[PDB]
C-alpha cells in the first residue's frame, strides 16, 4: 500500500533474502562481522535536487544499519578540551574513539596522505552541526567520494545525556547523500537482519522520502526497487498511474 | 630554432595556462599552451606541455623550473624530445576549456518534457523496462 | 613442608611471602641432602620447582657461614640462557629479601665494564652463564672466588646442547674442588652428562597440529594490535622470549587502552600466581608472558596461543602444544617451518590483509618519544628481544646476521634502532 | 690552487628559492629572544607569588657542538651549514657526518642568516630535530627540495677538486 495501494513490502523482502541467501556459492585472520548492504533505490519524475547537498539524511529507523561495534570519530569546535571531558564522564569513549576539533582538523590533517590515513582509522565521523559547512573543504574528495561524509550529530548545549542520545540516534539512523538526480539509492540494513525488520525500515524510509525530499510526495514517485549490491533489483512498487502524471 | 616543448608536471593548484603563460613567457615565446583537463569537469590534471620558441630557450626553463619547491611540490620540467611529440600532443592548445555542465544539461532534459508521442514510448519503454525484468525473474 | 623444614626465620619469612608454605616432590627429596652438605645429582623435570629447590638449602648455607661481601662469592649457580638465568635471579632476589648476602647476576650480552665493578665489591649469590663466567673468571683481577663452597648446575643437558662443552671442562679448572658442594640438575640422562657429573660432581653423588603467519618485523606489533582489537572477547595468551619485551608490550597496551594483564607483575611470586589463577578463572581476558613463566603451569582452557616471539626450545616447544595456535613467523625465518617438516608436525598457513592492519605507528612512536618510562621500557625490551634472539639455540634457523635490525626496531616504537650492544 | 673535494663541496651552495623556503619554516621555529624569555618567566613567577602543566617548546637548534651530538643522535631531521665558517676545518666534516648517519643536509649563503634566525650575530650550523604536527607535512616538502636541488644536484661536483 503505502506509495501506490500497491506496494508488496514483507513478502519482497524475504524473497530478496533467500535469493540473496541461495547465492552462497585461509582467512581466519582477514574475517569480522561484515554483512552484504541492503540497497533501496528510488525513481523519481523529476530530478529532486538542484546541486549536490554534501551533507547526509538524518533517516530515522530503530534498526540500526551501523553495527554498534563501529567506531567513530566526533569533530567538534574549539575547545577540543571541553568535548573532550565531555565524552569522558558520558561513557562514551570506548563508542567514540577520537573527538577533533576543527582546528587541529585544519592544522594536523592538511595532506591528502593524512586525510586518507584518518579516513581508514575510524568507520562513521560524526560532526557537530556547529561546524559541519567547513567539512566540505579541509577533508576534500578523500572522503566525499569514498562513501565517507560527517554527519550532523547536534551537540550545540553540550551534555552528557545528550550525547549519548544524539550518538544513538547517529548510529541507529541510516544515512545518505542527497545530490542532483531522479534516481538515488538508500542503506536499508544488511542478509542478517530478518525480513520484517528491512520491510519495516524500508516502509520508513519512504514516508521519511516522501516527505523531506520529495516536494509532492507519492505522486512525483515513479517506482520503487530492492536491490543488494550483486542481486536484482526487486520492484517494491510501481506507479500505477504516472501515465498523466508526466503528461 | 626548432620549437622546445616542455613538460611541466606536478603544477600546484593555481598554475593555470593563462598563470603559466605570463610566467613561462618571461624565459621564452611560448607559441601555444596545453595544459592536460579533466574529462568532465575539466580540472587540471597538473602537467602540460609548454612549446617554445626554441630548444635553447626551452633547455634554459627546464634547467631552471625543474624540482622548483612551489607551493610545497616539486616541479618537474622536462624538455620532451620530438620523438615523442605527436601531432596532437598540443591539440587546442591555448583554446578555452567550455566546460559543459552535463550535469544541469540532463536536468534542463529532465526539465523538458518528451513530445506526447515520444513520451508515450517512454511510458512503452518502462512497460518494456517493466515486462524486460518479466522473464528476468 | 616448608613449616617441617629448619630454613631459617628469614627464609621461612620470605617463602611464605613470595609464595606458598608448601614442598613439591622435587623439592622433597633435594632439600634435605642439599641442607645436610651431600652432593645431589637430580633428574627433574622443567618448571617442578627445581629453582627453589637448590635455593633454600643454598641460601641457608650461606646464613649459616655468615657471608659478608668482603668474602667474595660463595654460590655460583649456572643457566643455559639469559632468560632462565633472569627467573632465578628474581626469585633470588625475593627470598635474600630478609637477609644480608649480596646476589647478583652474570649473563652474555650485558655489561662487562660494569659487571666487573659488580663483582669486585662482593657477590655472594652469583647467578651465571657459561659463556660469561669463564670470561669474568679468567680476564677479571678482583673478583674473589676462592673462598667459594657452593656450585649449582641447572639444565646440564640444555647446556651441553647449546655448545658449551668445552666452556664447562675450562670453568671446572678456575672453580675450586676442595670441600665445595655441587649440585647437578638435567631431566635427561645422556652420556655426555654423565661425563660432566664424573668430572664434577663428587664421588658416590645422590642420584634423583600447528598455525603460523607469515608477517615482516615492521609490522608484527602492528598486526598483534589489530588481532588482538578483533578478538577482544576471547581467552588469548601470548608468549614472549623476555621478561623486559613482555612487561613493556603490557604497559604500551595498558597505555592505549587496551587493558592485558601479565605474570611479569614486578618480579614478585605470589603477584605473578595471583595473575595466573584470576586469568584461568575468568572465562573472558588476555594474557601476555614468557615460555618460561609459563613453563611448569598448566595452561587453561585458551581460544589463542600466541608465539609472538620464537621459541627458544623447539624441539620441547612441539611437545608443549600436545583453542587455536598462532605463530608469528618472518620471512626471514621461513626455514623454521622446514624443521617442523623434520619433527613430522602438521600445520596451515594463516594470510592478512595489509588493509585491516591497523597503522597507528606514527601516533605510537609519538607516545614512546614523548614519555620517558615508555622509552625505558622500549629500550630495554628491545635490547633484551634482540639478546634472546641472539642466544638462541638454532642458529640455523634463527640467524640475527639475516635479521633486519630497522624493522625490528619499528615495531617496538623506534623510528631508529636505538643503540644496543650486540 | 686546487681545491680539495672536502673544502669545494662549500661552493656549491642551496639555490634561491629552497634557501627562501628553508627559512621561511626556520622563522617559525626561531628560539625565544632574552628579552621575552624574562617577561615569560616574570609573568610566571608573578602568578607563583601571588598563588598557584606546561607544553614542551618548539625551537631550533643550534650551537655546533649541541647539533654535531644531534646528528650522532640520529635526531637532527634538517642540517643547515653556513658556507662561509672562518676556519672550514669547523664544519668540514659536518657534509661527510650528515652522510654517514643518513640527515638531510643542506650548505646554505652566509652564517648571518643563520645567525639572524637565532638571535645572533652569528651561526655556523642549524639543525631542525622536531616540529608541531600542523607543519609536519611543510619540513618534509623542504626536506624533499633539498634533497632534488642540492644532493641529487652537484653530487659529482662535490667528489672532484675545486678551483
Amino acid at each position: 500500500e503505502l506509495l501506490g495501494s500497491d506496494a508488496p513490502l514483507e513478502k519482497v523482502c524475504s524473497a530478496l533474502l533467500e535469493y540473496e541467501s541461495k547465492r552462497k556459492s585461509n582467512l581466519l585472520e582477514d574475517e569480522q562481522d561484515d554483512i552484504e548492504p541492503v540497497w533501496l533505490q528510488l525513481a523519481t519524475l523529476k530530478f529532486i535536487g538542484n546541486n549536490r547537498k554534501l551533507i547526509p539524511y538524518k533517516i530515522a529507523i530503530k534498526n540500526p544499519v551501523i553495527p554498534s561495534s563501529s567506531e567513530a570519530c566526533l569533530i567538534v569546535k574549539d575547545p577540543q578540551r571541553v568535548y573532550k571531558d565531555l565524552v569522558n564522564e558520558a561513557g562514551l569513549s570506548k563508542v567514540v574513539t577520537r573527538v577533533i576539533g576543527l582546528s587541529k582538523l585544519k592544522a594536523k590533517w592538511n595532506s591528502y596522505e593524512q586525510k586518507r590515513q584518518l579516513r581508514d582509522q575510524f568507520d562513521i565521523f560524526l560532526a557537530d552541526d556547529r561546524v559541519i559547512p567547513m567539512l566540505p573543504r579541509i577533508l576534500g574528495k578523500t572522503f566525499y567520494q569514498k562513501s565517507k561524509v560527517p554527519v550532523p550529530v547536534k551537540i550545540s548545549k553540550g551534555t552528557a545525556e545528550q550525547l549519548k542520545r544524539e550518538v544513538v540516534s547517529a548510529y541507529g539512523a541510516t544515512y545518505f547523500n542527497s545530490a542532483p538526480c531522479s534516481s538515488f539509492m538508500i542503506k536499508c540494513g544488511h542478509v542478517s537482519n530478518t525480513s520484517t525488520e528491512l520491510a519495516e525500515n524500508v516502509e520508513s524510509i519512504l514516508q521519511f522520502v516522501s516527505k523531506h525530499i520529495v516536494p509532492d510526495g507519492a505522486k512525483g514517485i515513479a517506482s520503487i526497487h530492492l536491490k543488494t549490491s550483486q542481486s536484482i533489483a526487486i520492484p517494491l512498487w510501481n506507479n500505477p498511474n504516472l501515465k498523466e502524471l508526466i503528461a | 630554432k626548432k620549437k622546445g616543448v616542455l613538460y611541466v608536471g606536478r603544477l600546484p593548484h593555481g598554475f593555470y595556462e593563462k598563470q603559466m603563460r605570463m610566467y613561462f613567457s618571461q624565459f621564452g615565446p611560448v607559441l601555444r599552451l596545453r595544459m592536460s583537463r579533466n574529462r568532465k569537469t575539466g580540472s587540471s590534471k597538473h602537467y602540460a606541455f609548454i612549446e617554445f620558441e626554441s630548444l635553447d630557450v626551452a633547455n634554459v626553463v627546464a634547467e631552471t623550473m625543474h624540482n622548483y619547491l612551489l607551493y610545497g611540490k616539486l616541479l618537474q620540467c622536462k624538455v620532451i624530445p620530438e620523438d615523442q611529440v605527436h601531432e596532437n600532443m598540443f591539440k587546442g592548445a591555448d583554446v578555452p576549456f567550455k566546460r559543459i555542465p552535463h550535469a544541469t544539461i540532463a536536468r534542463l532534459q529532465h526539465e523538458k518534457p518528451l513530445s506526447k508521442e515520444k513520451a508515450d514510448k517512454l511510458i512503452t519503454r518502462h512497460n518494456r523496462k517493466l515486462k524486460l525484468k518479466k522473464r528476468k525473474l | 613442608k616448608f613449616s617441617d623444614l629448619q630454613l631459617s626465620e628469614n627464609i621461612q619469612k620470605a617463602i611464605k611471602e613470595m609464595g606458598f608454605e608448601t614442598m613439591t616432590e622435587i623439592q622433597k627429596r633435594s632439600i634435605p641432602p642439599l641442607l645436610a652438605g651431600r652432593d645431589v645429582l637430580g633428574a627433574a623435570k622443567t618448571g617442578s620447582g627445581k629453582t627453589l629447590a637448590f635455593l633454600i638449602p643454598t641460601i641457608e648455607m650461606l646464613y649459616a657461614l655468615k657471608f659478608k661481601p668482603r668474602n667474595g662469592t660463595g654460590v655460583i649457580i649456572i643457566s643455559p640462557t639469559r632468560e632462565l638465568a633472569l627467573q632465578i635471579f628474581g626469585v633470588a632476589k625475593e627470598l635474600l629479601k630478609y637477609h644480608h648476602q649480596t646476589f647478583g647476576i652474570v649473563i652474555g650480552g650485558a655489561n662487562r665494564r660494569a659487571e666487573a665493578d659488580k663483582l669486585v665489591k662482593g657477590v655472594n649469590l652469583l647467578v651465571a652463564t657459561p659463556g660469561r663466567l669463564l670470561d669474568h673468571l679468567q680476564n677479571t683481577k678482583g673478583f674473589v672466588f676462592r673462598n667459594l663452597r657452593s656450585l649449582v648446575i641447572d639444565e646440564a643437558d640444555r647446556i651441553l646442547e647449546i655448545g658449551f662443552e668445552d666452556e664447562m671442562r675450562q670453568i671446572m679448572k678456575i672453580l675450586p674442588s676442595e670441600n665445595r658442594q655441587t649440585l647437578l640438575f638435567s631431566a635427561t640422562q645422556t652420556t655426555k652428562v654423565e661425563d660432566l657429573a664424573r668430572i664434577s660432581l663428587k664421588p658416590g653423588p645422590l642420584y634423583v597440529e600447528q598455525g603460523y603467519v607469515v608477517v615482516d618485523s615492521d609490522k608484527r606489533f602492528l598486526l598483534l594490535f589489530s588481532f588482538l582489537k578483533r578478538n577482544l572477547k576471547k581467552k588469548v595468551i601470548v608468549f614472549m622470549s623476555s621478561c623486559a619485551s613482555v612487561k613493556y608490550m603490557a604497559e604500551l597496551l595498558n597505555y592505549i587502552d587496551l587493558p592485558v594483564l601479565d605474570l611479569h607483575g614486578k618480579q614478585k611470586q605470589q603477584r605473578r600466581t595471583n595473575t595466573f589463577f584470576e586469568f584461568c578463572n575468568a572465562e573472558k581476558g588476555i594474557l601476555l608472558c614468557t615460555n618460561v613463566a609459563a613453563r611448569g603451569l598448566d595452561i587453561p582452557a585458551v581460544d589463542w596461543i600466541v608465539q609472538y616471539d620464537p621459541p627458544d626450545d623447539p624441539r620441547d616447544y612441539i611437545h608443549r602444544v600436545g583453542g587455536k595456535s598462532l605463530m608469528f613467523l618472518a620471512p626471514s625465518e621461513l626455514g623454521f617451518l622446514r624443521y617442523l617438516k623434520t619433527a613430522k608436525v602438521s600445520l596451515n598457513e594463516f594470510e592478512f590483509p595489509a588493509n585491516k592492519v591497523a597503522n597507528v605507528q606514527s601516533q605510537l612512536e609519538k607516545l614512546v618519544s614523548k614519555n620517558y618510562y615508555l622509552q625505558q621500557s622500549a629500550k630495554d625490551g628491545y635490547r633484551s628481544y634482540l639478546q634472546a634472539y641472539a642466544s638462541y639455540s638454532l642458529k640455523s634457523i634463527f640467524d640475527i646476521n639475516k635479521l633486519d635490525l630497522a624493522k625490528v626496531a619499528k615495531s617496538f616504537g623506534f623510528a631508529h634502532p636505538p643503540n644496543v650492544n650486540i | 690552487l686546487k681545491v680539495p673535494p672536502a673544502i669545494a663541496q662549500f661552493q656549491k651552495t642551496l639555490d634561491k628559492n629552497t634557501a627562501t623556503q628553508v627559512f621561511k619554516l626556520l622563522n617559525k621555529y626561531r628560539p625565544e629572544t632574552a628579552a621575552e624569555k624574562k617577561q615569560r618567566l616574570v609573568a610566571e613567577a608573578e602568578a607563583v607569588a601571588n598563588g598557584k602543566v606546561s607544553k614542551k617548546p618548539y625551537n631550533v637548534k643550534y650551537g655546533l657542538n649541541h647539533v654535531v651530538a644531534l646528528i650522532e643522535a640520529k635526531k637532527a631531521k634538517l642540517v643547515l651549514i653556513a658556507s662561509d665558517v672562518d676556519p672550514i676545518e669547523l664544519v668540514v666534516f659536518l657534509p661527510a657526518l650528515c652522510k654517514k648517519m643518513g640527515v638531510p643536509y643542506a650548505i646554505v649563503k652566509n652564517k648571518a642568516r643563520l645567525g639572524t634566525v637565532i638571535h645572533q650575530k652569528t651561526a655556523a650550523v642549524l639543525a631542525v630535530t622536531e616540529v608541531r604536527e600542523e607543519d609536519k607535512n611543510e619540513l618534509a616538502s623542504i626536506v624533499s627540495a633539498v634533497d632534488a636541488n642540492f644532493s641529487a644536484k652537484y653530487d659529482e661536483s662535490r667528489r672532484k677538486w675545486g678551483g
